[PDB]
C-alpha cells in the first residue's frame, strides 16, 4: 500500500509538472526584450551605524521608515534613529545567540529569537521608561530562524525544525502550526495584506501558507541548494528567493511556477538576504563574498553593486517608502545606502 | 506511522492539484502593469534630489 | 510616583528632596519647574541623564544647585540665597528624550514653601465659558516661530486640574500623549497654535498651559483657566 | 666653552657616503613598506600596531631627515645652510632616537604582557586609551628635547660652521649621560621582557611542535641588533667620560680620533633605525 | 540641533558609553563551545562547574569561562555553527565506551564512528580554521573493563597491539589526532579523564591560556 501511495504521489508530481508546463506559454525574460533597463545604480553610503561590537545577524525597519532594530552577538538589540545616527534604545538580551529581528507595524514591540528556541517580545513604550520583556514565547523545538509581526496581537515564527507557528501574545500559546516542510525553515516573508506568507526551508523549496486557514496553498521548487532569504514582490503575487546556488529565483503565485533566475558567473557563493525595492523593479541581494548586488527584477542583467562592507552581508532591508537600503554585515557596522 | 505521512502528502498534492493557474504571459503583464504604474514613486530607481532626501549629511 | 520636599523658612537655605518610585530614574532627565500660588508655571532647573548637562533659569543661575542620586532614586535642589520671588509649589518633573519620546509626561505632587533672548509665550485669552458638551478652543502665540529644521514644533500643552499636579495633554503639535482621551488635537503651525476640545466633561476643567521646548531657557504660557 | 675639542675628519668623509647612501636608498623602500602596512592597509584595530605605527613614523622622520647631514659633509664638514635647519636637525634626530628607543621599549613591554601575563586586561585594551598613551609617550620624547631649541649651537672654531652639540668636553654633564641613560634603562627592560618570554615559551612546552620557533628567534633578533647597534656608542662615550674624569686634562692631543670612531657608532644607531621595520613587516 | 535633539544625542552618547563598558566586560571572557556525540560524557564536564543551547558561567583563577552546550539543538548544524565562529575554543566530549555499544540502529552506525564523523565535520569546518580543540576522553575507569571484556575489533579493524589501557588509549588518541588536516593553524590537546577527576578545569585553563597567548601573538603581528 505504501508503494501505491508513492506511485500516486509521483503521478501527482508529474501532473503538477505538466500543468506548470502547459501554463508556461512564455517567459518574463522573453517579454523583457525591449523594456528600458535601469542602467547603473550608484548607491552610496549616506549613514553608517558604528555602535555594535559583534557580528550583526539581523535588522528590521520600522514602518515609519526611520527607526531600525539590529541584533548582534552580544546581548545587544540596538534601536537606531537612522536620520540622525542616534541610538534610541539598547535592549539587553538574556541570550546573546540571536539570529532574527522583528519590528512591529505599530512600533510598540520588538521581537527577537535565535539558538535559545524562544521568541522574546519587548515592549518599547512602557510607563517605566525602560524596555521590558512583554512576552516569552516557548514551544519551538529548534532554533528560531525568522519571526515577523502580523500586527500587535499575532506573530509568525519559523523554527529550526520542520514547522512554522502563528502565535498569540496575551496568551503565549500558538494559534496554529504550519507543518508541511521537510527541513530547517531558514526564511519567512509576509504578504503586504498579511493574509498569506511564504516560508523557505532546507528542502530547496518554498511553501505558500494561508494564515487564517492554516494549510499550504502552493509548493515552489527549482533551487539546487537550500534557500536562505525570501522577499515578496510589493504587488504581493510574486516572491524572490535566494539560495547557496548563487541564484536568485523569482516565482509567481498565480502561475505556481518560477519566472526568472538571476544568476551570474562571477558570483559562486550563496545569498544571505534578498529584498525588493519599492515598485518591485530592483532586487538587492546580499552575497557571501562581502558584496551586495542589485538586479533588475524584470530582466536578469545586473545593476550596480553595493560594495562597501569589509565582511559578508547578513541582512539587508529596504524602507517602506523605499528611501534607503540598510545592509547589516558581519563586521560591527551596518550601512545605509541611497 | 508509515501510512500517515504518505497519506498526508498525497492529500496535500490533491489540494495543490486543482488550483486555478493563469498563463505566465498574463501574470507577466500584471507584473509589467505594477512595475510601470508605480515607477514614479521609487526613490531608488530615480536619484531623489536633496530637497526631499532625508539622508543628506 | 514621586513626592517630598521642604517647608516654610524665613530667608534661609533649603534642600528640596524628592524620591522617585519605580520608573528607572537613571535614564530620565529631571526638571524642577515651579508655580507661584496665584501665578502660572515657570521653569527653574534641569538635570540630564547621568548628571550631564545642567541648565538653570535666568533668575536662579547662581543661587540654586540641582543634583541627583541614582542610588535610592533621589533628586535634590539646594537653594542657598532665598528671596521673596520664589515662594512656590516646586513640582518635580520627569522627562525622557529619545525620538518617539513624550517628555514632561509625569509630574510630582509638588511641595509649597513660603519665605515671608527668551521666547515669550503670550496666551492672551484667559477665561472662557465653563459650559460642558461644547467645542471650546484655546489659542497660543509665540514671539519666535518655534519650527525647527527637522520639521516638528516643540510646543507642549498641559492641563492642571484645580487641586493636583499638572498633566501633559499633547507633547508636540498634534501628538497625543498616553492616558489622555482623543478629544484633543494640536492644529498648530509656526507661531499660531490652536488646541481644541470635541466635548467637555467635568474632568476637562482646569488651567491650560503651553510650553516651548526649542531653546532651553524655556517659558510656559501663563495659563488659560476655563 | 671654546676650549672643548673638535677636530677634522680624517677619511670619515670617505667611509660615510656608502652607509649613508645605502641608508637613504633602503629607507625610501622601508618607508613605503611601513606606509603600506599602516596607511594603505586597513581593517585592524591592533593596539600593538599603534605602537608599531609610532615606531614607523619615527622611522619616517629619520629617513626623511638623514640627507641634510651629508649636505653638511660637502667638502669636509660645512653646514651649507647656516640657518634654522641647524637648530632643527639636532632636536629632530634626538627626538627621533628617543622615540625609537622608547617605542621599542613599549613594544617589548606589550609583548611581555601578551605572552607572560595574558589575563591582565592591558592586552585587550581599547584603541582610544592606547592612542592617548601614545600621545603621552610622544609628549615624553618631545618635552624633554625642547631644551635644545632655546640654546643655539651653530658655533665653530675656525670658520668651519659646524652644527653639532657633541664635543669631547664637559660643561654640565646633563644630556651626554642621559643619552647614555636611554641605553641603560631599556637594557634592563627589553632583556627583562624577551628573556622572560624566551623563558615562558620554553616553560610551556609549545616550542618545536608548531611554528613558535619563529617567534622565539624574532624577539632574540630584535634584542641582539638593539644591543650591537646601541652598545658601541655608549661604551665609547663612557670611556671618553671616564678618561676625561681620570686622565683627560686640558692637554688635548692624544684622543683626537675618538670623535670619528664615535660618529661611526652613530651611523650604527641610524642603520639600526634603518633595519627596524624589516623584522616588523615580514611576519604578518 | 534643537534642545530635544541635543538631549537625544546626549542619551545616545550615554548608551554608547554603557554599551562600550558592557562590550569590554564581555570581551574579557573566554567562550568554549561544548560539543559531543550525544549524552555520553558532557554531563560530567558540566558537573565540575563548581530549551536549546545551555550556558554555564563558571570561573577559575580570576578568569570567567562561558561554556555553551548545543547538544539539545538536534537540527542540521551547518546553518547556525557560524554563530560560534568567535569562540575561544571547542571542547569535544568523546566517550571511550562508545565502541561495542551501537545505541542507534540494530547493527550499523556505531557511536565511535559517528563521533569520528562529528569530529571530522567540526575540526575541518570552514569557520573553525584556527580555533583549537580540547577533546576529552570521558571514560577512563570504564575503558579497562571494556577492553578486558572485548578487544578493539568492532571499530578500527587494524590491530590495537594488546588489551592493556595505555597503548589502546594512545591508539584512540592518535586516530582522533590525525583526523584534522590543518595541522598548523589549529591543535587538538587530547586530555584523558574520568568521572572522579577534578583536574579537567586545570587542563581547560592551560589550553585556554595557550589559545589566548597564540591569539595575542596574532594580535601583535609576530606569530
Ligand atoms: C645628538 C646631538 C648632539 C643633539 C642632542 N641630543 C641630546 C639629548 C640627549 C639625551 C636625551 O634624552 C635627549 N636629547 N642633546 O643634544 C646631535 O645633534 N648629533 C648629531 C648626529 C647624530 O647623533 O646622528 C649626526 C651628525 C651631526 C650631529
Amino acid at each position: 500500500e505504501l508503494d501505491q501511495l508513492r506511485q500516486e504521489a509521483e503521478q501527482l508530481k508529474n501532473q503538477i509538472r505538466d500543468a506548470r508546463k502547459a501554463c508556461a506559454d512564455a517567459t518574463l525574460s522573453q517579454i523583457t526584450n525591449n523594456i528600458d533597463p535601469v542602467g547603473r545604480i550608484q548607491m552610496r553610503t549616506r549613514r553608517t551605524l558604528r555602535g555594535h561590537l559583534a557580528k550583526i545577524y539581523a535588522m528590521h525597519w520600522g514602518t515609519d521608515s526611520r527607526l531600525l532594530v539590529s541584533a548582534s552577538q552580544d546581548g545587544k538589540l540596538i534601536i537606531w534613529d537612522s536620520y540622525t545616527t542616534n541610538k534610541v534604545h539598547a535592549i539587553p538580551l538574556r541570550s546573546s545567540w540571536v539570529m532574527t529581528c522583528a519590528y512591529a507595524p505599530s512600533g510598540n514591540y520588538v521581537a527577537c529569537g535565535g539558538l535559545d528556541n524562544i521568541c522574546s517580545i519587548y515592549n518599547l513604550k512602557t510607563r517605566e521608561g525602560n524596555v521590558r520583556v512583554s512576552r516569552e514565547l516557548a514551544g519551538h523545538t529548534g532554533y528560531l530562524s525568522c519571526c515577523r509581526f502580523l500586527d500587535d496581537n499575532q506573530i509568525v515564527t519559523s523554527s529550526g525544525d520542520t514547522t512554522c507557528a502563528l502565535w498569540d501574545i496575551e496568551t503565549g500559546q500558538q494559534t496554529t502550526t504550519f507543518t508541511g516542510h521537510t527541513g530547517d525553515v531558514m526564511s519567512l516573508s509576509l504578504a503586504p495584506d498579511t493574509r498569506l506568507f511564504v516560508s523557505g526551508a532546507c528542502d530547496a523549496s518554498a511553501k505558500l501558507w494561508d494564515v487564517r486557514e492554516g494549510m499550504c496553498r502552493q509548493t515552489f521548487t527549482g533551487h539546487e541548494s537550500d534557500i536562505n532569504a525570501i522577499c515578496f514582490f510589493p504587488n504581493g503575487n510574486a516572491f524572490a528567493t535566494g539560495s547557496d546556488d548563487a541564484t536568485c529565483r523569482l516565482f509567481d503565485l498565480r502561475a505556481d511556477q518560477e519566472l526568472m533566475t538571476y544568476s551570474h558567473d562571477n558570483i559562486i557563493c550563496g545569498i544571505t538576504s534578498v529584498s525588493f525595492s519599492k515598485s518591485g523593479r530592483l532586487l538587492l541581494a546580499g552575497y557571501d563574498d562581502f558584496n551586495c548586488n542589485v538586479w533588475d527584477a524584470l530582466k536578469a542583467d545586473r545593476a550596480g553593486v553595493l560594495a562597501g562592507h569589509d565582511n559578508r552581508v547578513s541582512c539587508l532591508g529596504v524602507t517602506d517608502d523605499g528611501m534607503a537600503v540598510a545592509t547589516g554585515s558581519w563586521d560591527s557596522f551596518l550601512k545605509i545606502w541611497n | 506511522a508509515s501510512i500517515a505521512q504518505a497519506r498526508k502528502l498525497v492529500e496535500q498534492l490533491k489540494m495543490e492539484a486543482n488550483i486555478d493557474r493563469i498563463k505566465v504571459s498574463k501574470a507577466a503583464a500584471d507584473l509589467m502593469a505594477y512595475c510601470e504604474a508605480h515607477a514614479k514613486e521609487d526613490p531608488l530607481l530615480t536619484p531623489v534630489p536633496a530637497s526631499e532626501n532625508p539622508f543628506r549629511e | 510616583v514621586e513626592s517630598g520636599g521642604g517647608l516654610v523658612q524665613p530667608g534661609g537655605s533649603r534642600k528640596l528632596s524628592c524620591s522617585a518610585s519605580g520608573f528607572a530614574f537613571s535614564s530620565f532627565g529631571m526638571h524642577w519647574v515651579r508655580q507661584a500660588p496665584e501665578k502660572g508655571l515657570e521653569w527653574v532647573a534641569y538635570i540630564s541623564s547621568g548628571s550631564g548637562t545642567i541648565y538653570y533659569a535666568d533668575t536662579v543661575k547662581g543661587r540654586f544647585t540641582i543634583s541627583r542620586d541614582d542610588p535610592k532614586n533621589t533628586l535634590f535642589l539646594q537653594m542657598t540665597s532665598l528671596r521673596s520671588e520664589d515662594t512656590a509649589m516646586y513640582y518635580c518633573v520627569r522627562s525622557i528624550y529619545y525620538y518617539g519620546s513624550s517628555p514632561f509626561d509625569f509630574w510630582g505632587q509638588g511641595t509649597t514653601l513660603t519665605v515671608s533672548s527668551d521666547i515669550v509665550m503670550t496666551q492672551a485669552t484667559s477665561s472662557v465659558p465653563v459650559t460642558p458638551g461644547e467645542s471650546v478652543s484655546i489659542s497660543c502665540r509665540s514671539s519666535k516661530s518655534l519650527l525647527h529644521s527637522n520639521g516638528n514644533t516643540y510646543l507642549y500643552w498641559f492641563l492642571q486640574r484645580p487641586g493636583q499636579s499638572p498633566q501633559l495633554l499633547i507633547y508636540r503639535m498634534s501628538n497625543l500623549a498616553s492616558g489622555v482621551p482623543d478629544r484633543f488635537s494640536g492644529s498648530g503651525s509656526g507661531t499660531a497654535f490652536t488646541l481644541t476640545i470635541s466635548r467637555l466633561e467635568a474632568e476637562d476643567v482646569g488651567v491650560y498651559y503651553c510650553m516651548q521646548h526649542l531653546e532651553y531657557p524655556l517659558t510656559f504660557g501663563a495659563g488659560t483657566k476655563l | 666653552k671654546k676650549n672643548c675639542c673638535v677636530f677634522r675628519d680624517d677619511f670619515i668623509v670617505k667611509v660615510l657616503p656608502p652607509v649613508l647612501g645605502l641608508e637613504f636608498i633602503f629607507g625610501l623602500l622601508g618607508n613605503g613598506l611601513a606606509l603600506w602596512i599602516f596607511c594603505f592597509h586597513l581593517k585592524s584595530w591592533k593596539s600593538s600596531r599603534i605602537f608599531l605605527f609610532n615606531l614607523a613614523v619615527a622611522d619616517f622622520l629619520l629617513i626623511i631627515c638623514l640627507p641634510f647631514l651629508m649636505d653638511n659633509y660637502v667638502r669636509r664638514w660645512d653646514w651649507k645652510f647656516g640657518d634654522i635647519p641647524c637648530r632643527l636637525m639636532l632636536f629632530m634626530l634626538a627626538m627621533n632616537r628617543q622615540g625609537s628607543i622608547i617605542f621599542l621599549t613599549v613594544v617589548a613591554v606589550d609583548r611581555y604582557f601578551r605572552v607572560v601575563h595574558p589575563h591582565h586586561a592591558l592586552n585587550k585594551i581599547s584603541n582610544r586609551t592606547a592612542a592617548i598613551i601614545s600621545c603621552l609617550l610622544w609628549g615624553i620624547t618631545i618635552g624633554l628635547t625642547v631644551h635644545l631649541l632655546k640654546k643655539k649651537m651653530p658655533i665653530q672654531n675656525g670658520g668651519a660652521n659646524l652644527c653639532s652639540s657633541f664635543s669631547i668636553c664637559h660643561t654640565f654633564q646633563w644630556h651626554e649621560a642621559m643619552f647614555l641613560l636611554e641605553f641603560f634603562l631599556p637594557l634592563g627592560i627589553i632583556l627583562f621582557c624577551s628573556a622572560r618570554i624566551i623563558w615562558s615559551l620554553r616553560q610551556r612546552q609549545m616550542d618545536r611542535h608548531a611554528k613558535i620557533k619563529r617567534a622565539i628567534t624574532f624577539i632574540m633578533v630584535v634584542a641582539i641588533v638593539f644591543v650591537i647597534c646601541f652598545l658601541p656608542s655608549v661604551v665609547v662615550r663612557i670611556r671618553i667620560f671616564w678618561l676625561l674624569h681620570t686622565s683627560g686634562t686640558q692637554n688635548c692631543e692624544v684622543y683626537r680620533s675618538v670623535d670619528l670612531a664615535f660618529f661611526i657608532t652613530l651611523s650604527f644607531t641610524y642603520m639600526n633605525s634603518m633595519l627596524d621595520p624589516v623584522v616588523y613587516y615580514f611576519s604578518s | 540641533l534643537s534642545a530635544e535633539d541635543k538631549a537625544a544625542v546626549e542619551r545616545s552618547k550615554m548608551i554608547d558609553r554603557n554599551l562600550r563598558e558592557d562590550g569590554e566586560k564581555a570581551a574579557r571572557e573566554v567562550k568554549l563551545l561544548l560539543l559531543g556525540a550525544g549524552e555520553s560524557g558532557k554531563s560530567t564536564i558540566v558537573k565540575q562547574m563548581k530549551t536549546g543551547i545551555v550556558e554555564t558561567h563558571f570561573t577559575f583563577k580570576d578568569l570567567h569561562f562561558k561554556m555553551f552546550d548545543v547538544g539539545g539543538q538536534r537540527s542540521e548544524r551547518k546553518k547556525w555553527i557560524h554563530c560560534f565562529e568567535g569562540v575561544t575554543a571547542i571542547i569535544f566530549c568523546v566517550a571511550l565506551s562508545d565502541y561495542d555499544l551501537v545505541l542507534a540502529e540494530d547493527e550499523e552506525m556505531n557511536r565511535m564512528h559517528e563521533s569520528m564523523k562529528l569530529f571530522d565535520s567540526i575540526c575541518n569546518n570552514k569557520w573553525f580554521t584556527d580555533t583549537s580543540i580540547i577533546l576529552f576522553l570521558n571514560k577512563k575507569d570504564l575503558f579497562e573493563e571494556k577492553i578486558k571484556k572485548s578487544p578493539l575489533t568492532i571499530c578500527y579493524p587494524e590491530y590495537a597491539g594488546s588489551n592493556t589501557y595505555e597503548e589502546a588509549a594512545a591508539y584512540i588518541q592518535c586516530q582522533f589526532e590525525d583526523l584534522n588536516k590543518r595541522k598548523d593553524t589549529k591543535e587538538i590537546y587530547t586530555h584523558f579523564t574520568c568521572a572522579t577527576d577534578t583536574k579537567n578545569v586545570q587542563f581547560v585553563f592551560d589550553a585556554v591560556t595557550d589559545v589566548i597567548i597564540k591569539n595575542n601573538l596574532k594580535d601583535c603581528g609576530l606569530f
